[PDB]
């Protein structure tokens, strides 16, 4: 019982399975094959199956290029879906699509079981809705945006604003804070970061409790659809037996998104909206409703998105938006400023800025901050074309502060060690609320503006300005 | 007969050959235990739509016919208990046992068996209550952008809801269920679960049943309507079923119809909402409002869904996402919110101070545009800003806590004849929470009165009793 | 000159809000013209998807 | 006659096959009335209008009513007509659905009442007249400025909460009061507490058996909604034909005629056109419009409401429709805002009737007075915004004094604000019309306060209300 | 017939955009794909196999003569759209008619700048 | 016509100029014939091949060494779009071209000119 | 293979735009499923076969390089149009040109607002 393929047309294949023997719907599929010629080539190939036909026909997608199928190859079925291996053993190392490692570091013995890529999703008997702040260690974050355990977090930005640079940062503070597991997943990412980001976590030495999943721009489609999927299942090993708070990263999802409408066009569906396919919201919900925080522990996410023009109507980022908790919008202006992380103070939302869970002060704090610098946004003009003395003393107070607020969410970084080389620092929580405490109070509004830029302490300020010599 | 066997597999939909003396609308059980409705009756291949999942399903799988058209069981034990649309258990707490089935698509009640609707649907939230009327039967639409809290308001609306019987029902379209958790266990705490049902399909599970959870949403309330108990249908966002059904159509490949919804969208969401009216009194006088909520992309209330929806419903609530992160809370705006049967329902102590509060609210809107340079002209333009601020302080509550008729009737008074003039407007919301209490106290007789009358309390001992308030407060 | 400052910032306050007064008017044409242009587009677009849909 | 079975049903669209080749017409109806066989069948009572031939005896149909439960192999019957609506006496009073049978408990026709086709080829190029008389409406405003023609088509526009089905209502009633005008009313897509609204508005205003009434409404299948439009056609053409006298048509939304149709034709399966319309609209359109007419023996003048879809006139359907129109009237929410009622703008409404000769040349010139000072009172409100009113002479000040009075004596006192404010109502004959707004234009009377004019029928009912004031 | 004999003739179509319409909804009856607007490519043709049959016959033909004046309707003035540019180019002139002086009083009104004859001078009397 | 030019270019050898009334109407012609031909709509209802055959005939009007051509054609625009298709493939192959546009002959100016969108090697 | 030897390559591809045009029309009359505007399905997938080849090799493989320098014309400042968005999410930096800026003087005309490079510091050397 093994199938013959019937049509190739790019990555989409058909398969003729014996009758009585058809796969499911993501099933997988191995074509192993030795030329019996010289003309022929070599392969070795897995397809998914993806739709039912009219008579033992099955319709199936492509996830290495189908270049030198004959047609009437023998196709093998597994009969269960894309297999990933599961255990501590990947940690340090970098996979693709099917479980194969990527690194020249070794190979994964046949002996261990393997954790299907599609699984139903958390009951609602499971699920639970425990109320942590996450301490990220980012002064921005954890002031006006406080992430929360259990959630997906969004990171919403345009082309080269810091997403990347960011999500670094992430992984680095959190693999100093716990020991707790970490995957991070490469979703279409091209195949120059991922030789980066790799050398990186290796030669800061991140990488003993870290997976990594990669599918690169050059996949087809499908591979790049599935690679999301991958890390699902590894984390959700890692909860589950190991019981403890396991982050999934996801480089960024726009891609994901156009992934499903390719394959969507070469399954022959039509279109909607700006061209994406019929079933948007229901394949990114089946992903997004996986993030949890069931009883045994959590699978807080950190996700990032493109938004194509700067308009958010688009329907990848409306369809996101709502599954998100958390929010922070990224813009280029900022970034260019040379302020970093870009992320403005104004946009960013969160559910967990509530007395309730965060705590009392740090509502009055995190209030007065915005209050702030909205009211400095709405005066900048008036300064520019009104000379600058006209300012009222109660707004030129708010000037004042709103410039040293603005420079003092800049903070200094580990992964800027790579780009200006400087060592940076991590910030606990308690240590930003105070220290913006300080700004707001202003005793010490005599320490000039240049000294707030790159540090993770007033103290630094004080340093800063001493190497200045204020 | 009536086996058949399923002969093609797409993203949800199926083809099934046999099932001959099948019928439109019927409900399918498939081998493996999800069921379909059999859309389409074509000449030997019957399209068969799948609830639930789909990837168990293979070709040469054996399809039956239950024998009976779509219906959900309805009784009285649902009541304290969350069912998915089809009508079975997700909660955990056991199988329920209902003995009645009622079909979700049927013929809503004839232009001769309805009825003028006259009886206020007290919210508790002061803004809808004083400047937006909602009566037993009418149809409303709460309407804005995202993270605004209209399902806070729909919890407030809910919650406020026990001595007058109305028995009520949530419908969770799409929606997380983290926030479907969140909202049972507040509905637990408050001790409101004893009186209402929630329904819940969520984003995992496919689109079809998204769509059916509104009509079997609506025809749980029917059991309601016909024996004559009130009813409250809350629908958590109806954009969400427009999506929803039109992936469903283009995975049967009709063609899309302006801005690529179908047409059909005007039909699918008129036929839901318009069987939400008051019978007769020869029927039994029941009910069945509802309350459509539904998002704005921009705050632009101008697209598709917005207008279509609008032309079917007897009003709109306005929530402002500007007012809303400025603070404002809840954001209503006074403008671009009303409604059409409202005004009749409305009790004859509240038109009073409303029909005031009205144009205090609309003047002070504008006049705020050019407020703040604090002199500009005499006390005359003044006093619009002082009343337009103490207004907008005494509009706001405090989350997820909903408040009682007959002192809210007494606080619209107290704010609309004058007498917090005086009164500092940095304490004006303090004066509130004491008012509350102290009323209680010492103001029982105002509170008999508007109970016994549906009318303002007696004029004459009015000023004295709210002065002793006045005085108590510090 | 006292008369003379005051009436230059009502001058000013006047030609300001006139000015305000023919930049809304004129976003509000554009507007338009833009709302026509990006409908006109989508049911191109929908014209393509349908002709494609038949076509096939 | 004959005999047929069921073999495809897709939603309202229904397929049938005529086994002796006695295939029905086009527009012909077909009936299915069945009783349950088993315990597993539905009970059902079905009309059937034709569509299409199909070839192989097949015949394409759209129900009026609600195909759940229909089988495969359920039997038809043949009419041999199109649906034939009640005609006669018979139908006053009454409300029905599109198969002409009564909505109203009260009672039912009996089976000697004769039945009208509702589908009727078109009358002849010499059966039309073209005399042309106006119809007096008693509304001061439209019959002085935009004249109502005795066969015209006539369409009201305004914004989503003005008066429609307000004035309906009030020319409804004056025809029926005075004039005595037997007129027939269409409900096509309005809300069905409307409905019931309008028939206990009719009984308070004791205007109810002169009238007769159908309804399709919002739950009807599309089909229904389209095919109720035609029956109260067909009942006011046996008005104008047999018995020989005026009769007026109203239909309350025409554009859901438009759509209902564009949603047929969809299931019907013929390709989408323009903005997704049908192919075609103008026909569709054309061929009811057509029918309303002023022929030899009697008139059928007509007034429509219309919706434009967007706020663009330029989309296909209203286009069509605008095409028809003789006289149209516009209803402006920023009067409405205003004591103003009804809210019509005298400078958007416009009659092709206004001729010079028809209306009389005294009544053309006041008209043309009237609109010349409100059209110059609309830009000299921008020159007194931009400049002042200090800044105009005497002669324009007078014109805006005038304009004043023009605006609040068009607004009239009418028996629907009886349920609405409790004002008693006024009634106003059009040679009373001309003559106090000809006393107006000279001026004398501009000592009675602005006040004054508010709401009132007649200018010696401006002179009680003024000195009784004060 | 009248201008194979000899004598001058003058055609009014009362609207040509009803017949655009109107082969659209035929168009797309048949199985047809739209282009612009819906519109087949065909109407090009149709329009253009109609008006270019008038003419001015020479001497050795019998001096016949066939004026065709055709009728468009605008949308908005819209003479930028598909069906007034394609018959635009058919014609030897256009005469544009405009609304915002005919209802500010001005019956009726000729838009200068948008009408043009082609033919000009040589029509004219030497006098004009 | 070009048949005509090349064979005076080439055997005589004389400079040639050609002109071509409206090419547009060549793509048109195509895009009328080719939907009964059998073969799917593109862009905005064009045939498939509308560049290879457009540039098929406008490859051979070429000045080589054996004696030159100067060909002078005009372009109809669909409607006042150039973003449309038929426009956008030729707008290539032109070492000189001159835009015409509408809102300027309305001034009165004559004859139209792009000032700004005139480009020449 | 210059690559492979050791050598600094750079490759120039004078419009991408063209290519995807080419496959559009292959496809097409090949009777393959269409998309948005009518391009097919894969053209995402097959510029990144092209695109991905590029690359810095290591010391190890030679220490070669081959940049290249793609470019794609936009109809009238369009954008968030199909193979501008995948090109531009498939590429390390974007240069924009704007017209009103090129006939404005500036040239060649490079708006700095839009234009990013993410390899940018790096490459140029330590004065620079
Ligand atoms: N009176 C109030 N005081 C304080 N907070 C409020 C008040 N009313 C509403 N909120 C807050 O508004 C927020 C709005 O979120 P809500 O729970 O309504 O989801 P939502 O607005 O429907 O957004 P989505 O539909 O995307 O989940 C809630 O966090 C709620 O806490
Ligand atoms: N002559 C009038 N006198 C007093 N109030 C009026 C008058 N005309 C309109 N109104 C006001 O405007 C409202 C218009 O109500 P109406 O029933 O005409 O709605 P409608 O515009 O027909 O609704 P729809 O367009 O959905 O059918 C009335 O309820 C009343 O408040
Ligand atoms: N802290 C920093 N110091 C110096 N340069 C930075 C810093 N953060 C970001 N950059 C620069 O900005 C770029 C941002 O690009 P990135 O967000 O990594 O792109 P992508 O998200 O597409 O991978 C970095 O590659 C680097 O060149
Ligand atoms: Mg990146
Ligand atoms: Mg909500
Ligand atoms: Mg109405």
């Amino acid at each position: 019982t093994r199938g013959r393929v019937i049509q190739v047309m790019g990555p989409v294949v058909d398969v003729k399975f014996e009758n009585g023997h058809l796969p499911a719907i993501y099933n997988a599929l191995k074509i192993q094959h030795k030329a019996r010629n010289e003309n022929e080539v070599d392969i070795d190939l897995t397809l998914e199956v993806a739709l039912h036909l009219g008579d033992d026909t099955v319709r199936t997608i492509a996830m290495a290029s189908t270049d030198g199928l004959i047609r009437g190859m023998e196709v093998i079925d597994t009969g269960a879906p894309i297999s990933v291996p599961v255990g501590e053993v990947t940690l340090g190392r970098v996979f693709n699509v099917l479980g194969e490692p990527i690194d020249l570091e070794g190979d994964i013995p046949a002996d261990a079981r393997r954790d299907p890529i599609h699984r139903p999703a958390p009951k609602f008997e499971e699920l639970a809705t425990e109320v942590e702040i996450l301490e990220t260690g980012i002064k921005v974050v954890d002031l006006l945006a406080p992430y929360i355990k259990g959630g997906k977090i969004g990171l919403f930005g345009g082309a080269g604003v810091g997403k990347t640079v960011l999500i670094q940062e992430l992984i680095h503070n959190i693999a100093q804070e716990h020991g707790g597991i970490s995957v991070f997943a490469g979703v279409g990412d091209r195949t120059r970061e991922g030789n980066d980001l790799y050398h990186e976590m290796k030669d800061s030495g991140v990488i003993s409790k870290t997976a990594m999943v990669f599918g690169q721009m050059n996949e087809p489609p499908g591979a790049r659809m599935r690679v999301a999927l991958t890390g699902l299942t590894m984390a959700e090993y890692f909860r589950d037996e190991q019981g403890q708070d396991v982050l999934l990263f996801i480089d960024n999802i726009f891609r994901f998104t156009q992934a499903g409408s390719e394959v969507s066009a070469l399954l022959g569906r039509m279109p909607s909206a700006v061209g994406y396919q019929p079933t948007l919201a229901t394949e990114m919900g089946q992903l997004q409703e996986r993030i949890t925080s069931t009883a045994k522990g959590s699978i807080t996410s950190i996700q990032a998105i493109y938004v194509p023009a700067d308009d958010y109507t688009d329907p990848a980022p409306a369809t996101t938006f709502s599954h998100l908790d958390a929010t922070t919008n990224l813009e280029r202006k900022l970034a260019e400023m040379g302020i970093y992380p870009a992320v403005d103070p104004l946009a960013s939302t969160s559910r967990a800025l509530a007395p309730e869970i965060v705590g009392e002060e740090h509502y009055q704090v995190a209030r007065k901050v915005q209050q702030t610098l909205q009211r400095y946004k709405e005066l900048q003009d008036i300064i520019a074309i009104l000379g600058m003395d006209e300012l009222s003393d109660e707004d030129k107070l708010v000037v004042h502060r709103a410039r040293r607020i603005q420079f003092f969410l800049s903070q200094n970084f580990h992964v800027a060690e790579q780009f200006t080389g400087q060592p940076g620092s991590y910030v606990p929580v308690k240590e930003t609320v105070r220290g913006f405490k300080e700004i707001l109070e202003g005793k010490y509004d005599h320490l000039p503006e240049d000294a707030f830029r790159l540090v993770g302490r007033i103290e630094e300020v004080v340093e800063k300005a001493k190497a200045m010599g204020v | 007969s009536d086996v058949g066997t399923v002969i093609q597999v797409g993203d949800g939909i199926a083809r099934a050959h046999g099932l001959d003396n099948v019928m439109s609308g019927e409900l399918v059980e498939f081998a493996n235990g999800v069921m379909g409705m059999a859309l389409n009756l074509e000449e030997n291949n019957v399209g068969i739509v799948i609830l639930g999942p789909y990837t168990g399903i293979k070709e040469g799988d054996e399809v039956r016919r239950t024998g009976r058209i779509m219906e959900v069981p309805v009784g009285e034990a649902l009541i304290g208990r969350v069912v998915n649309p089809l009508g079975q258990p997700v909660d955990g707490l056991g199988p329920v046992e209902t003995t009645e089935t009622r079909p979700i698509e049927s013929r809503a009640p004839g232009v001769m068996d309805r009825r003028s609707v006259h009886e206020p649907l007290q919210t508790g939230i002061k803004a809808i209550d004083a400047l937006v009327p909602i009566g037993r039967g009418q149809r409303e639409l709460i309407i804005g952008d995202r993270q605004t809290g209209k399902t806070s308001v729909a919890i407030d609306t809910i919650i406020n809801q026990k001595d007058q019987n109305m028995i009520s029902i949530y419908v969770a379209i799409g929606q997380k269920e983290s926030t479907v958790r969140t909202v049972v266990e507040t509905l637990r705490k408050h001790g409101a679960l004893d009186y209402t049902i929630v329904v819940t399909a969520s984003a995992s599970q496919p689109a079809p049943l998204l769509f059916l959870a509104p009509y079997a949403g609506v025809a749980m309330g029917e059991y309601f309507m016909y024996k004559g108990k009130h009813v409250l249908v809350v629908y958590d966002d109806l954009s969400k079923q427009a999506a929803a059904y039109r992936e469903l159509s283009l995975l049967l490949r009709r063609p899309p119809g302006r801005e690529a919804y179908p047409g059909d969208i005007f039909y699918l969401h008129s036929r839901l909402l318009e069987r939400a009216a008051k019978l007769s009194d020869a029927k039994g006088g029941g009910s069945l409002t509802a309350l459509p909520f539904v998002e704005t992309q921009a705050g632009d209330i101008s697209a598709y869904i917005p207008t279509n929806v609008i032309s079917i419903t007897d009003g709109q609530i306005f929530l402002q996402s500007d007012l809303f992160f400025s603070g404002v809370r809840p954001a209503i705006n006074a403008g671009l919110s009303v409604s059409r049967v409202g005004g009749a329902a409305q009790i004859k102590a509240m038109k009073k101070v409303a029909g005031t509060l009205r144009l205090d609210l609309a003047a002070y809107r504008e006049l705020e545009a050019f407020a703040q340079f604090g002199s500009d002209l005499d006390k005359a333009t003044q006093a619009k800003l002082a009343r337009g601020a103490r207004t907008v302080e005494v509009l706001k509550q405090d989350l997820h806590q909903p408040i009682p008729v007959e002192k809210q009737v007494l606080i619209i008074y107290a704010l609309t004849r004058g007498f917090l003039d005086d009164i500092p407007v940095e304490d004006v919301r303090r004066f509130e929470k004491e008012f509350y209490l102290f009323l209680d106290q010492n103001g029982q007789h105002l509170l008999e009165h508007i109970r016994t009358t549906k009318d303002l309390p007696n004029e004459d001992d009015l000023n004295k009793a709210i002065e002793a308030f006045k005085k108590t407060f510090v | 000159l006292l008369d003379a400052k005051a009436s230059e910032h009502a001058a000013r306050m006047t030609a300001m809000k006139n000015a305000t007064d023919n930049a809304n008017e004129l976003i509000r044409t554009l507007t338009l013209s833009y709302n026509r242009a990006r409908q006109a587009a989508i049911t191109q677009e929908i014209t393509e998807i349908v002709a494609g849909a038949n076509a096939l």
